[PDB]
Parts: C-alpha cells; structure tokens; sequence
C-alpha cells in the first residue's frame, strides 16, 4: 500500500486568489519519466470528477485554471484564479501500485465578506399534531461564516435536550451557508408552553436576530 | 452521452450479500474497463476492483476473499457482488469507467448509498412548513416541508417537480433513535405564494414512496 | 600500431598477457638456437607445441584488447563477445593439446628417440618455472566484458604444468610415460569441460543460468499487472558475462495503461538483473 | 538410441552424413587391418552430423531460441579443426622432409581420393529454415582432404618437394576456410547481418517518417542460425501517437527487409 | 494514395429501417489485427463528426444505433434503427498510409409520407424599389419529395431567363424540404407589368398550387 | 468544453498567401495533435497536414512545397500558412484535434470559408420581404428578408437574435455575375405579427456588416 497524505486538511481562500493543495506519497509513484498521480474533484453530493491525470495533464473539458505539477513523492494541485464553483473536496489518487489508493480529501473554502443569516421560524403543522408529536424548526439561510450557534427560548427558559442541528456545505453560486435547527417536542409539553423563539449568534452583529410565534 | 447507472438495495442486513448492477451507456464494455469505488466518511475513498474487456478482474488485496465482479457485453451491465456485509461497508458505492490508456477514472455514476443495519425500512412522513403569522411580509418569504420518520438513506426532495430550483436548501439528514430526520427549505416571492401552489415531491427509493403534498397557509 | 601499446598499458591482464607473450617469444628464440644443432628431434616437437601455446595466449590477448572497442553499425553490441570466443577457442586448443600429448606419449612408448644429452630436461625445469610464475601471476580465485579471458589461459597454464611434469615422470621411470600422458590428458580435459559448457551455453543463445530460476517468478509478476492479458515470445540470453538481454511481447487490454505496464515490466526484469530489455506491447482487439 | 536413426532418415543432410561416417569407419578397420589424421576427420563430420541432428530439436525454457546455433558452432569448430589440421600437416611435412616401408605402395590413397571425389560429387551444393552452414563445412573439409590426397602422389611424382606440397596445401586450405570462419565469427559475435546491413538505414528513415515518431534508438540486429534475423528496437513517439498503427508499420517495414523476429518497444514522450 | 469508393452515392431509407453504407479501398488498410478505417458524419452547415474509429469502435457519446464492420478493403457502416436526425453525409477515412484520405460521401435521404408545399410569394419591397431593381421571391416550404418545379406566369406569359432557384437540405426535425425561387427584373420590366404568379407542380396533387399578387 | 476556433481572411486574391490561426481551448497543445482538413465542394474532404506536440509536422505530398504549419504552446494557437493560392484552393478549412492514440479526429472546429478570386468585398443589401395583401390569413404566416449583392461567402442570417429559431429556413446562396444572393424564410403565428416586432440581423464578417432590418407590412 502507498499512503497519501494531503496538506492542509482544509483550505480557505478568497475569490480570484491562488489555492494550493499538496499530496504526499509514502513511496514514489513515478516510472520512466511519468508520475501516476491523479487529481479528483468532488463537489456537493455528486461523484468525484477527474481533473488531472498523471499529475501534469488537464482532463479534456475542464477549465484551464486548474494546474498540476510535481514528481516522485511530492505533488501540487493549483487553482488560479479561484472561483466560487471551486468549493469542493479534492482527492489525490495514485495508480503506480495495486491496490489503487486515494488520499484524505482537502476541502476548499471560498472566503467572502460576512452575510447576515435570514432567520425564520415555522410552527408545527396540524397533521403532525394529529401524529402525536411536535417539531419546531428555525431556518438560517445565506450567512458567513459557519460559526453560528442557536439558542432556544421557551417562555424564557433554555432547553438543550431536544435541539437538533443540521449544517449545509458551501453553495456553489454565492458561497454561502444554510443551517436548520430542529426542536422535537411531544404533545403535552408543546401544549403546556406558549412562546417559542429561536435566536442566532453571528459575528457580523452582536445583537441576535430573534423570530418568534405565540401559539 | 456516456452514462453509468447503478441499481442496488439501500438496506442490507449484516452478514448477508450485496448485489449492485452497473448499467452503462455511450460506450462499449468490449473495449473499456469499469472500476468499482466506494466512499464512506470513515474510510474516505476506497478502491474495490476493476473488470477488464476480456473478463479479467483485479480486486483489492483486503477484499479478495469476499468480492466478485461480473460483466456481460450484450446488455452492457456490470454486476457487483460482495459477501458477508458488516457495519464497516456502509458506504456510497460507485461504478466508474476507466480513463483509456491511463490509470484514472474519468466518468463516474451516481453513487448508491448502501446501509448495513438490522432495522426495518420506514416510509417517510412529510409535514409542510408554513409561517405562523401572515405578518411582517417582505419581498422574499421562506417556505419548506419537514420529512420525519424514514430509514434508510437517501430521500430526494423536489419542489414543484424541479420547476422552482432556485433558493432550495436541502439540509443534510441526521441520526436519532436509529431513524433519520430531514429538513428542506425553499424561498419564494411573496406575490407568488399563496397565489401559486407550492408542493414538495419526496422520493424514498427504499420504501417506494412518492408522496406529494401542498403548502397550506395555516 | 602505436595505439596498441597504449591499449596494452591500459589493462592489468593485458600487460600480463603481453609479458607472457614476450617471455615465450624469447623462449622460442633460445629453443630455436638450441635446435639448430643435431638435437632437434624433440626440440622441434615442443617448439611447435609452445608455438601453439603462443597462438593461444595471442588469441586471448587479442580478445582482451578488442573487447573494449566501441560499437559501430556492423557490431551493434560492441565487441564484448570476443571474450566468450576466446574462452571457447582456448578450450578447443586444450582439447587438441590433450590429443597431441596423447600422440606424444604413444610415440615415446613405441619408438626410442634417445639421441640426446638431456638438454630438454633442464629446459623442462625452465618451462615448469615459467608455468609456476604464470600460475602465481594469473591466480584470480554495454560494459563489464571481462570474466572468461582469465579462466582460459589459467586452464592452459595448468595443462602446461602437467605437460611439464610428464617428462619429469618419464625421467623418474627411466632412471611409464604413456600412462602419465593418459592421466594428464584426462585431467586437463575434465578441467576444461566446464569452460566449454559455459561457452557453448552463451554462444547458443541460452537463457542465463543465473537468470533461469528467477524467470518464472518474473513472468508471474508481469502477468499480475493490471490489464495484461498474456505474455509471449520470451527470449533471454547472455551477452558477454554479466549483461543479460531480454526480449518480451505483451498482449494487454484495449485501453490498458501502456506507460505504467512498460515501466513496471522494466522494473520487474531490472530487479532480476536483465540490463537490456525490450517490451513490445500489443493492444488486444476486445 | 532408436529414434536417432529415424531423425537421421528424416533429414536428407543427415542422411549423407551417416553413411559417409560409415565409409571411413570401414576405412578405419581396413587401415587397422593393414597396420598389424583420419580419426580426427571422423570427429569433424561427426560434429557435422550431430549439429544437423541437434538443430531441429524443440525449444524449451533453457534454450528459448531452439538449438539452431549448433550449426554455426559446427562450422566454427570445423574451421578451427581444419586450421589445426593444416598446422599439423605442416609439421608432418617437416618430419617427412627430415626423415619408406611401402606396403601396398600406399595405392589405397588413390581409392581414398576416389572416395573424396564421390563426396565432392555428392556434397556439391552451389524458428525454422535451419540448414546452410554444415554443407559449406563438409565441402571445404573434403576439398582439404583431396589436397592432402594430392600431397602423397606429388611425393610419388618427385621420388619417381613433399614439404613444399604440404606448404601449398596448408596455405590453400587455410585460404579456403577463411570465409567460413569469418562468417561464423560474424554470426557468433552478434554482428548485424551483412545481407541486412545495407537495408537498415533505409528502414530507419522509413520508420522515422511514420506519423508521430519522435526518436529511434537502441537498434540491435543479429543473425540466428543462417536466414533468421532477430531485431530489437525502441521508439519514442508522440504523447497521443497511434501506437497500434506505428507498431504495424514498423513490423511491415522491417519484415520487408528480411527480419523474422522483431521487438519494437514504444515509449510515449512527455511533450 | 488509397482511393476510397463509397456505394451507393446516395441512399434513401425510411424511418426505423436499416441503412447500410459501404466503403471500398483500393489496397488494404489493415495492420496486425486492426483496420484503420474511420467513419464520419457531416450534417449540413456543420463540421464532420466522428462516429466510428478503427472500423468497429463507437466514439464515446454516439448512439448505439451506429455500427461498423469489415476488414481489409471492404467496410460497412450500419444504422439501425434510422432516426430523422440521421439525415447527413457519411465519409469513410483511412489512416493506414500517408496522406490521410477520405471517401466521397454518401448522402442519406430520409423516406417519409409526401407533404404538399406551403406556397408563398412576397412582392418586391420599397427600399429595393428605390435601389433600381426588382426581385420577387417564391417560397415552397415543407414538401416531399425533392422533385418539384416552379412555373413563372406573368399575365399568362412564360419566361425562364431570370428564374433563380435554390434548394435546402433535408430537415433533421420533420425530414422535409424547402425551395426558394427568385425572379430578378429591372425597373421598367416590373413597372409595365401587373400580375406575377408562381406555379408549383408537385406529385401529390396534379393541380398545382396558385398564389398571386397584382401590383 | 473542447473548443477549436479558426480565424482567417474570407478573400485571398490569386497567387498570394493564406494565413489561418486556430485557437484551441479545453486541451493542451503540449500533449495533443492538431490536423488540418479542408472541404472543397468538388474535391470533397482533403487532409492538409498535422502538427505534433514537440513541433514535428507531417504534410500532404501534394501540398508539401507550399504548406507550413506552426504552433505556440503558450497561447494555445496553431498557425496555418499556405503560399500559392489558386482557384481550386477555395474550400472550408478546418482545424481538428487528433483523437488520442487513434488516427481519427474527434473534435472539429467550425470551418472558415476561403474564397480565391479577384473580385472585391461587397457589403450585403438586405431587403425585408413582406406579404403583398393582408388577406387569406391563416394560423401560420410566412415571413422573410432577402439578402442581395454581397461578396464573398458566408453570411449569417438570424431571426430576432436567435430568440425565435423555429421555422427558420436559410436557403443556400447562388452565384450570378460574380455576386451572391441569399434568401431566408420563417413562419410566425399570425397573432404574433405584426403585434410583435420581427427583425433579422445579417452578419457579413468580410465586410463587418451588422445591419438589422424591421419587417414592415406594406
Ligand atoms: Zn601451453
Ligand atoms: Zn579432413
């Protein structure tokens, strides 16, 4: 086996900048002037896409902003300039020795000015009241950066037992983030309380954004 | 128009066998090799094996005892069989065409999620997600539907059969009590809703569920 | 002309062979000066014997000088096979030397040649001393074409010692020499046989003995390469001494990595010691 | 044992070499019966027959090419044998000059010369295909044997010099066997075949003209047996060159030149 | 030089049937098991598109209805079933010997039910009237087969000196044909004369279609 | 996204030089070959030459004396130069990428028509062509604009800047008195016209003419 270590594990780069991903091989993957190291790009939720084959050759049909270089054990994948579409996980794969081994992927993060989340709260719906449970979810859309926490206030009380958080990866259009916080409740404790609020701590504003309903 | 489609069972109970069929289009299996690659969060990408034009097959050294790949040129299908599943093999399996004359894989297929667990398939229960009060209306209004109570992955949520593909944000699912919860949000102009009907089509291939449901304001 | 002496000073074995050639040339002159008298009966006999010896060592020296020459259009591989040819010819020389000493012992047993005053007896001591100084000097145990020159002349000098002590045994007996001739001929032929067998193996395009054991493993390793369908027309043979030339044909997949397969095949057969290797790769039709 | 005669009967060259071995073996018994060089001559055509026998054996792992180099080795050893025969005949002529029984007046030598005449009438000639070298060797051997036969009745002419006749025959047969040894040394040293050498620059310029071929190097051609030429070649081609077409055209080009076994290695350049 | 002869020069095949195009070479284009014969497709107003390389291998991205067979001098391009999009010119190309040569293309005509032309006649415009010349166009659209004739009647008088005609190729959508007839006249030649009628004689109707203007 | 674009003069008078520059994108000239093929109506398709990655070039035996092909890897352009233009050189010249490891060409560029004549460039005279009488109106009404008096080929006629591309019929041009006439016809709904404006933009790259004309009913 030839192990492949990529540095850094995650890279943050702004728009129209230069991003460098390095792949390190335990053993040389070079033979007779050719290096059998290949670069793959895997975006959000699709299978990986081939960018570089044999460490220096661009795959036909990919943009020229991608570049490959290196030999022996050191290889470098370069994106210059970096667009918003290039927010993906990049893998290096060697084909010099059986079995084929990939490297631990490196995530590219498109740095951009901070954006305020669009906080919205939606009450539980009637037929899931008939189902016997309650679920109140607050949606945070199009914000930067990813470091945001959600505080749940129920009649001025704090609960963390049923808080459920989901995190989306960076979008390819405007390089933003979306976050969904779900609070699962039973019938009796949903009916006992009346006010439910979701709050957002975000860097661009020390004042939190609160969306509430009184049912 | 090179196409690679895979059809396999989403749920396979541990210590039985998994059978995936890769149907190819746009190229011949008599002059192209098809590699098998699985991806799991725990092991990143792993290479399973390759089947060549004449039927010669090269497997991974660790998986040699419990892997078998077959091929048939006539109907252009590659059969993937792996025996004795454990919880480790829970991964997104791909069939990929080999880049000609090189050691890479140029064209992949939409990976099929294979889950190894002893639980039972559950059809989803989809619930719409509407604003509590028709107050503080702006030029842009958020909307969604919540899908709770399904097993296993994946579930495809589509808004108006793909007519409204802008502003969609399908959040990743999470695990709780051996059960998956999914949340979806779509943003729509306030003049459009509720003037125009908005529905989410929730697809669960494991349970063959195609429930379609409309957003009713309160 | 002059460049030959500049070449004769380049190599240790070459200068040793030149010294030996000059020594037997001086021996030839003095022996001739002895045989212009009436004692020429056995003097001319061992004169043409040593003349052969001189031709043998001259062939060895010529091969040693030629083997360092550069390649040209006619001789693609260079002149490295002159070493093997010299070994083969020296072995043949020693075989016919055994036959000649057999005939000499026969005629010594049959006809009494004793018109002499044992001049050759003291000369035989000089020949034995020459053989001893040679056996002390010549004791040993693309490029690198020198393993076989030493063994041939060393075997020849070993014979020369046996031919020298044959007449000593004859003098011991008179106070039978055909029996000693039989013994020495059989012994030097037994010593010669390995050299002739190795030279015949090299000159018949035979798979190298140090390579034949590793070739099934190499074929198995090349077969295990990704996309290699079959492996055919395998020919390996010895050029000079340590240079093995290999030719190989591979049938691979219609879309197999010919670059990687070529590099891996070269690595596999280079690890086994094949310096020159030609891998023809054929892309199979489906 | 038994199969050796069947192989001898199968080949026509091995067919003469067996009975010709029988005539001197009978001639040896007659000479031995009279007695109460030639056994060397029996050894030489024994190697000629053995080479013709060994030559068509099948290939194995040790001998990848077969046993077709035994014929070149037999021609080489016959040339060396005749060189040494000439030198020993020189020595024997010296002894004859320096030093008579005349049983049968050595008139058996005349019938011997008749036997050599029969041989020269019979052996007159002018992977596979493995027979050209043994015939030349036996022909120049029997020519040397006729010259040795002329030596003795030249001596008979003079006594009514034989050392001078020995000089003449030794020099003449050495001159006769020079071309055979030259060809054998050329083959055994992996020299480019003389018949193929003139066609090789044309073939190099033809392969260089192939579409996408960058450089041509490490060209080695050599002779196996007599009419079988083995060639090895390395090509540097474009990164996207048609390697199938280049291989086929190279094989056609060098096959038209007379190369039977050819190995073309194709390397893809980096730009 | 290798001359490639294609038979037939033009082929007519209906929808869903089988089309066979044969290419014959003067000398062999086969080497060591491979035949270096390639098949191209050239739709109208487009560069040729590669379909088959090495006489049996489909190009990545072509439909499976295209097939290739043959060896040495003889080769066959087979389309089964035939699409309306398959109306183009097919060339056979060899790469066996320098120089590369193509075969004279075979035009695939699509057979379909006969359609009557949509006859329309547009009178000369005012700006070209100021230009000093007169030109009247006669458009026949969506007619099958290709054989059609335009008869020019000017107060019942027949002229053929200035009749100008142009045919389009067969459409890839509905497999039809279009025809434009132009008649060029001087200022007086148009001004003395009043009625201009185009007459379209086509097989499906023994009565030709009449459209006219009087100006 | 493999793209090949040729840029060359439409007219070359007899017995001077023709210079075509092929700009490639989506692949690198450092590891791909570019062929040159011209299509003369009479001579059908003709292979002119090829340029390889290292700069080695192979030409047709007919044109070797008067043909020269160059390449610059840095700006990804291939330069096609040919001396001694006669009338039989009038053809559509293509630059095509060589299929990797095969003797065919996979991606072709839109060929540039080169006309060898002593005639001069004439800008087109576009005349909108309208029905004579607004009578016998049907569901479909034919429309067109007539292009007259231009030299040389080609001329691009497009309706509403490609917004309406259904029902278009751009008829091939013809030669009369060393000049060309091109006719275009299009069908439009009778409710659309003259309610909605219909214009044809006529492109003559040789004369750099971009005249746009409105259809006016009588
Ligand atoms: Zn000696
Ligand atoms: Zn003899």
């Amino acid at each position: 086996d030839i192990v492949l270590t990529q540095s850094p594990a995650s890279l943050a780069v702004s728009l129209r900048r230069r991003a460098t991903i390095s792949c390190r091989a335990s053993e040389s993957v070079d033979g007779y002037g050719h290096s059998f190291m290949h670069w793959y790009q895997q975006k959000s939720g699709q299978p990986p896409k081939l960018l570089i084959y044999r460490a220096s050759n661009l795959e036909s049909g990919v943009p020229a902003r991608f570049s490959g270089s290196g030999s022996r054990t050191d290889f470098t994948l370069t994106i210059d300039p970096v667009e918003a579409d290039d927010a993906a996980t990049y893998y290096c794969q060697q084909s010099n020795e059986d079995p084929y081994t990939f490297g631990s992927g490196t995530k590219l993060e498109i740095k951009r000015a901070d954006a305020a989340p669009t906080v919205s709260i939606f009450p539980p719906s009637s037929e899931q009241l008939t189902s016997g449970g309650a679920s109140v979810v607050c949606f945070l859309n199009n914000f930067y950066p990813k470091d945001i926490n959600v505080k749940w206030k129920i009649d001025g009380s704090e609960r963390q037992n049923g808080v459920l958080n989901s995190w989306t990866d960076q979008d390819s259009k405007d390089s933003t983030y979306s976050m969904s916080s779900t609070l699962t409740l039973t019938k009796d404790e949903y009916e006992r309380h009346n006010s439910y609020t979701c709050e957002a701590t975000h860097k661009t504003s020390t004042s939190p954004i609160v969306k509430s309903f009184n049912r | 128009e090179v196409q690679l489609q895979e059809s396999g069972p989403g749920l396979v109970a541990p210590s039985q066998s998994l059978s995936i069929t890769c149907t190819v289009s746009g190229f011949s299996l008599t002059n192209y090799a098809v590699h098998w690659v699985r991806q799991s969060p725990g092991k990143g990408l792993e290479w399973l094996g390759v089947i060549w034009s004449n039927g010669r097959t090269d497997y991974n050294a660790a998986f040699i005892s419990r892997l078998s790949i077959s091929k048939d040129n006539s109907k252009s299908q590659v059969f993937f069989k792996m025996n004795s599943l454990q919880a480790d093999d829970t991964a997104i399996y791909y069939c990929a065409r080999k880049l000609a004359y090189e050691g890479a894989m140029d064209y992949w297929g939409q990976g099929t999620s294979v889950t190894v667990s002893s639980a039972k398939t559950t059809p989803p229960s989809v619930y719409p997600l509407a604003p509590g009060s028709a107050a503080q209306t702006n030029s842009m209004v958020t909307l969604g539907c919540l899908v709770k109570g399904y097993f296993p992955e994946p579930v495809t949520v589509t808004w108006n059969s793909g007519s409204l593909s802008s502003g969609v944000h399908t959040f990743p699912a999470v695990l709780q009590s051996d059960l998956y919860t999914l949340s979806s949000s779509v943003t729509v102009p306030s003049s459009t809703w509720p003037s125009e009907t908005v529905t989410c089509n929730v697809a669960h291939p494991a349970s063959s569920t195609k429930v379609d449901k409309k957003i009713v304001p309160r | 002309i002059s460049g030959w002496f500049r070449s004769i000073l380049s190599d240790k074995t070459s200068r040793n062979l030149f010294f030996f050639l000059c020594l037997n040339l001086s021996f030839a002159f003095v022996e001739l000066l002895y045989g212009i008298w009436s004692n020429c009966l056995g003097l001319i006999s061992d004169s043409f014997h040593m003349f052969f010896d001189s031709t043998a060592i001259l062939a060895g020296l010529a091969a040693s000088v030629i083997s360092k020459w550069r390649d040209n259009d006619a001789f693609s591989y260079g002149y490295v096979r002159a070493e093997v040819l010299a070994g083969f010819v020296n072995g043949l020389f020693l075989i016919f030397t055994a036959f000649f000493i057999f005939s000499e012992g026969v005629e010594r047993a049959l006809a009494p040649p004793d018109v002499h005053h044992e001049r050759l007896l003291l000369v035989s001591i000089l020949g034995f001393v020459v053989n001893l100084i040679g056996i002390f000097v010549f004791k040993h145990g693309t490029t690198g074409p020198s393993r076989q020159i030493l063994q041939g002349v060393f075997l020849h000098i070993l014979a020369d010692t046996l031919g020298s002590i044959g007449v000593i045994a004859s003098a011991i007996m008179m106070q039978a020499d055909p029996i000693c001739s039989i013994l020495i001929a059989i012994l030097i032929v037994v010593s010669v046989i390995p050299l002739l067998r190795e030279s015949v193996g090299i000159l018949m395009q035979r798979t190298p003995p140090l390579l034949e054991n590793s070739l099934p493993q190499c074929y198995q390793r090349v077969q295990q390469l990704q996309g290699v369908y079959s492996l055919q027309e395998q020919h390996f043979w010895t050029l000079c001494s340590d240079v093995y030339v290999g030719t190989l044909k591979l049938i691979v997949a219609p879309d197999a990595d010919a670059r990687w397969i070529l590099s891996q095949t070269h690595n596999i057969f280079t690890q086994a010691g094949v310096r020159q290797l030609y891998v023809q790769i054929d892309f199979a039709a489906m």
